[PDB]
RNA sequence: GGCCGGGAACUCAAAGGAGACUGCCAGUGAUAAACUGGAGGAAGGUGGGGAUGACGUCAAGUCAUCAUGGCCCUUACGACCAGGGCUACACACGUGCUACAAUGGCGCAUACAAAGAGAAGCGACCUCGCGAGAGCAAGCGGACCUCAUAAAGUGCGUCGUAGUCCGGAUUGGAGUCUGCAACUCGACUCCAUGAAGUCGGAAUCGCUAGUAAUCGUGGAUCAGAAUGCCACGGUGAAUACGU
RNA sequence: AGAACCUUACCUGGUCUUGACAUCCACGGAAGUUUUCAGAGAUGAGAAUGUGCCUUCGGGAACCGUGAGACAGGUGCUGCAU
């Protein structure tokens, strides 16, 4: 139970337990475990060293966990030096796909600082 | 000949056929069962005909539309209180002292302007 | 409404229908993908931007045709709210009365 | 209200054991207008209290509801700036409101797997007096003991 | 966004501008008002002078900020904290 | 056969012209399948009757568009000029098909 | 501003519609808003010739116009030449062949909006209020009114604060729609601004 | 298979009528008005819901719908244009939506509506695309065609009470199409991400039955852009001792 | 009852002053169609080809452009004048 250098859970359907490798949802986990022939409601668990090899390199077709968080952090950096608008806003901490500041926008500026 | 009933109830419309029979009930084509899966539905188009005894003398055969399985349901009971009173007019007595000569008038109030609902109000602040 | 206003609606739709044509036809090339050769695609969305922006029937804001006003327009009438009201209480829309249900 | 006078609106029972009550205590428990999902929560929750009790449905449920209806209760009231509680006796029809809304409470607070199991855990703590719908009427019942200077 | 099969919307002018641009190796500013075009790799290198609402700020194209149009390297409101 | 619609905003004038339109018929063209009813179209219109301000206030109107369809059949192709060439009223809108 | 307007509250019960015609949504505005055109410059001309509602009637690509004037005479003219003008611009206006028919109102005292129109001309002529309020409530009670209502908004008499002055004798239910109720207003422009009069006229019910 | 022939029964449609009026009975009441019960009846008493808002009040709102007195500008306080902004953001309130789950949510299957809108419009079918959608293309100015497969519901599995198979805000890619143009500044789709939040202090709001609560539906505006507004149905409560 | 432009009334800079919208005007001229260069667009400069009025005809137009002016224009203020 160590696929992409993380250790999935055990005890859970294999759909769940996959998609906590950074970088695979639902979509994704059951399209890898299709291309496994193995089955969605399958516990990590029960699953044998051969299935779950088959398993390690089926997600190895997927950018996943540390490289997949090095791109997105690289394609966020992008845009930070880019000096563009999107740069801007995430160098300020501000939302970048044009939602109200006025209120709101509480996630990108966590809570209220008074 | 075939007895009929129409009976409706909040946006359905029932048309009831009675004739007398073994005891056998088909609405739309498809048993009670088949068509109301609600159990509650199940007694309400039994009920005029386990209060007047009858439920195996009698095969109907009905045909509904509009409304929802409650308002079906409601609509075909109706129906079939008006089609026992023409198999049986002396029957009516019992029937209205149970209820089910009544239309059930009850009908979705309109929404109101300056309303969220028919009568639910906006949050009202004073200040 | 300004007289402004009015006289820039009414211009709108003067070059929006002495366009209509063209632009109808540059769109198809620009929508069109057997027959869209890259570059006769180019072409058509580099002439479409040098016609002049009022032929867009996107840049008219219908407006009251009694008032020129540019909100609580209705198409039915081609008046606003308030013209509506008016003209319906005078009797000068037909079959047109106060509703109930 | 200040001047019109209500004629009950009429219930109709409940269709696997045809009980007037049962249709008012299915009514109690419903939420968000789904008396269908409410239905089957009551219906499993008194079959299983019938097996782990030893009687029928509607004699355990007869059970749970007598230890709990309330005979007493408080009422704010007023005379010059007093505002003290005022113990009155509850109506027949009260009584029976009282109980099926304080076990439907109970046994939504008390954490289980399922309503039902929730359901059924509370109504068979009931019989046997333990509930926390049990708890609450002892409350009602204290505490119109302690107002009972008051008539 | 803009549909792929549209292809990218550069205005007319301004894609002409640096045109003769490019083809002359001229290194002045270009000045336009077309924020909406979107970056070329033909003016990689050029210096634009992109308005704002009101300035032209100089914008030096790099091969990095290709996809991108002219509007987003130069920010129209103006703030700095309260 | 050929059908007549018969639209407008007065159920009163709708009425007036599919009785002289099908005693028209019955004398030139006779068996007519009677001016069937078909749905009236309720279009409704909700409007701010402030002119500043006050949302709550509001006109609720409507246009009730009467239908009426005849359905002559069995034309004695002289009873199709009887039907045709009549200027009845104002207001009703008449549609000719086949 | 709290009443419902006499007329359009009574459109399906007891008055008529002043333009009856049918159209679909793709000229319906069209329609409406040459029936406006029209109303709008035969007023304009008829200003001086007393009329009190104009009808619209559009059958079969034809504009049918229907004047109703105390003064059918100056509203014609010489062998007609009045009324013939009119019909060549009311149809160059409306897009399509015109004819103009002509109604004679019996009583123009008995119309609401020729005694608004008169009590109007007659503030702008500065002709007293009360005086102009008494004498249209008083003619309209002596040729036959169940009642009549007439009010007045505005400068007063110049005055600096707008007040509002009514007289009612009679009868004036307004609250029943089987009552027929002829109810018109208009705006005389005095030299102080605009004073608002408004005419309600009783005439029985049914 | 209303599919066909047919039939005019029924539903339904929309016109015209009937019906309900304290009409009848009993009691109370000043022998009155009226009230309380009952019968009958689909409906019992102003059956339900609308529209309908008296004289006036707040110098309440609107000179920015419109009109208008009086002032004010008249190579500008007018007029045209491109670009910005009205969408900002240490904060504070109002009104909502979505949730904090097991009366659930995820999968599969399967029922039952109403009311609307459509001609540069609604756009079947079929093909392509994971999808948003693209082609091709009927039909329909409409009880005909299209939008358009209602969803809660039900049945069977799964989860096992955990910030979780709850929640779906963010944020990265990649895409669609609407329009000259999606950067500021849209809607939608797909993959990835999976925040706060485990029911909310003082305080406070709405609702007396098809009501509240909950579930969907569509349309005005509208090239495009609703969690708002305006309508429509589906399931459907609790309680009113009393002042 | 729906701010990307438009809406839009705001402001930055580009512009015009009988004006964008009217009516009388006075002259010249089909207008209205297709294009090019410059401009960010407004706009300016051009290139063609259009010569239709409908007819007391010669000439009213239906309009297009300059030039005088009356004037137009204002979502400018006062809702405590209406
Ligand atoms: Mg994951
Ligand atoms: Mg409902
Ligand atoms: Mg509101
Ligand atoms: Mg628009
Ligand atoms: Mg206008
Ligand atoms: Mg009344
Ligand atoms: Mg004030
Ligand atoms: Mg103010
Ligand atoms: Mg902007
Ligand atoms: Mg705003
Ligand atoms: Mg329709
Ligand atoms: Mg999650
Ligand atoms: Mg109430
Ligand atoms: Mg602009
Ligand atoms: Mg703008
Ligand atoms: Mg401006
Ligand atoms: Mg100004
Ligand atoms: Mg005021
Ligand atoms: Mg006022």
């Amino acid at each position: 139970a160590r696929i992409a250098g993380i250790n999935i859970p055990d005890h859970k359907h294999a759909v769940i337990a996959l998609t906590s490798i950074y970088g695979v949802g639902k979509t994704r986990s059951k399209a890898i475990l299709a291309a496994a022939g193995i089955a969605e409601d399958v516990k990590i668990s029960e699953l044998s060293e051969g299935q779950i090899d088959t398993l390690r390199d089926e997600v190895a077709k997927f950018v996943v966990e540390g490289d997949l968080r090095r791109e997105i952090s690289m394609s966020i950096k992008r845009l930070m030096d880019l000096g563009c608008y999107r740069g801007l806003r995430h160098r300020r901490g501000l939302p970048v796909r044009g939602q109200r500041t006025k209120t709101n926008a509480r996630t990108r500026k966590g809570p209220r600082k008074p | 000949n075939q007895y009929y009933g129409t009976g409706r109830r909040k946006s359905s419309a029932a048309r009831v056929f009675i004739k007398p029979g073994n005891g056998k009930i088909v609405i739309n084509q498809r048993s009670l069962e088949q068509y109301f899966g609600r159990e509650t539905a199940r007694m309400v188009v039994r009920q005029p005909l386990e209060l007047v005894d009858m439920v195996e003398k009698l095969d109907l055969y009905i045909t509904v539309k509009g409304g929802g399985i409650s308002g079906q349901a409601g609509a075909i009971r109706h129906g079939i209180t008006r089609a026992l009173m023409e198999y049986d007019e002396s029957l009516r007595s019992e029937l209205r002292k149970a209820g089910f000569v009544t239309r059930d008038a009850r009908q979705v109030e309109r929404k109101k302007v300056g309303l969220r609902k028919a009568r639910r109000r906006p949050q009202f602040s004073k200040r | 409404a300004k007289q402004s206003m009015k006289a820039r609606e009414v211009k709108r739709v003067a070059l929006a229908d002495k366009y209509f044509a063209k632009r109808a036809e540059l769109k198809a090339i620009i929508s069109d993908v057997n027959a869209a050769s890259d570059e006769d695609r180019w072409n058509a969305v580099l002439k479409l931007q040098t016609l002049p922006r009022d032929s867009s029937p996107s840049r008219q804001r219908n407006r009251c045709r009694q008032t020129g006003r540019p909100h609580g327009f209705l198409r039915k009438f081609g008046l606003s709210r308030i013209k509506v009201r008016e003209a319906a209480m005078r009797g000068e829309i037909p079959g047109l009365k106060k509703a109930s249900w | 209200p200040r001047r019109r006078v209500i004629g009950q609106r009429k219930i109709l029972p409940d269709p696997k054991f045809g009980s007037e009550l049962l249709a008012k205590f299915v009514n109690i428990l419903m939420v968000d207008g789904k008396k269908s999902t409410a239905e089957s929560i009551v219906y499993s929750a008194l079959e299983t209290l019938a097996q782990r009790s030893g009687k029928s449905e509607l004699e355990a449920f007869e059970v749970a509801l007598e230890n709990v209806r309330p005979t007493v209760e408080v009422k704010s009231r007023r005379v010059g700036g007093s505002t003290y509680q005022v113990p009155v006796e509850v109506r027949p029809v009260r009584r029976n409101a009282l109980a099926m809304r304080w076990i439907v409470e109970a046994a939504r607070k008390r954490g289980d797997k399922s309503m039902a199991l929730r359901l059924a855990n509370e109504l068979s703590d009931a019989a046997e007096n333990k509930g926390t719908a049990v708890k609450k009427r002892e409350d009602v019942h204290r505490m119109a003991e302690a107002n009972k200077a008051f008539a | 966004p803009r549909s792929l099969k549209k292809g990218p919307f550069i205005d007319l002018h301004l894609l002409k501008k640096v045109e003769k641009a490019v083809e002359s190796g001229d290194k002045k500013p270009l000045r336009t008002w077309s924020r909406r075009s979107t970056i070329f790799p033909n003016m990689i290198g050029l210096t634009i002078a992109v308005h704002n609402g009101r300035q032209h700020v100089p914008v030096f194209v790099t091969d990095e900020m290709v996809g991108h149009k002219l509007g987003e390297f130069a920010p129209t409101r103006t703030y700095r904290g309260h | 056969r050929i059908r007549i619609r018969l639209k407008a905003f007065d159920h009163r004038l709708i009425d007036q012209a599919t009785a002289e339109i099908v005693e028209t018929a019955k004398r030139t063209g006779a068996q007519v399948r009677g001016p069937i009813p078909l749905p009236t179209r309720k279009e409704r219109f909700t409007v701010l009757i402030s002119p500043h301000v006050n949302k709550d206030a509001r006109d609720q109107y409507e246009i009730r568009t009467h239908l009426r369809l005849v359905d002559i059949v069995e034309p004695t192709e002289k009873t199709v000029d009887a039907l045709m060439r009549l200027d009845l009223a104002a207001g009703v809108d008449v549609q000719i098909s086949l | 501003g709290q009443k419902v307007h006499p007329n359009g509250i009574r459109l399906g019960i007891v008055k008529p519609w002043n333009s009856t015609w049918f159209a679909n949504t793709k000229e319906f505005a069209d329609n409406l808003d040459s029936d406006f055109k029209v109303r709008q410059y035969l007023t304009k001309e008829l200003a001086k010739a007393s009329v009190s509602r104009i009808v619209i009637e559009r059958p079969a690509k034809s504009i049918r116009v229907t004047i109703h004037t105390a003064r059918p005479g100056i509203v014609i003219g010489k062998k007609g030449e009045d009324v013939e003008k009119l019909r060549k611009v009311v149809a160059d206006i409306a897009g399509v062949p015109a004819q103009i028919n002509i109604a004679e109102v019996r009583k123009p005292e008995l119309d609401a909006k020729l005694v608004a129109d008169s009590i109007t001309s007659q503030l702008e002529r500065r002709v007293m209020f009360r005086r102009a309020m008494k004498r249209a409530v008083q003619n309209a009670m002596r040729l036959g009114a169940k009642g009549i209502k007439v009010e007045v908004s505005g400068r007063l008499g110049g005055a600096e604060i707008a007040r509002t002055e009514w007289y009612r004798e009679g009868r004036v239910p307004l609250h029943t729609l089987r009552a027929d109720i002829d109810y018109n207003t208009s705006e005389a422009h005095t030299t102080y601004g605009v004073i608002g009069v408004k005419v309600w006229i009783f005439k029985g019910e049914i």
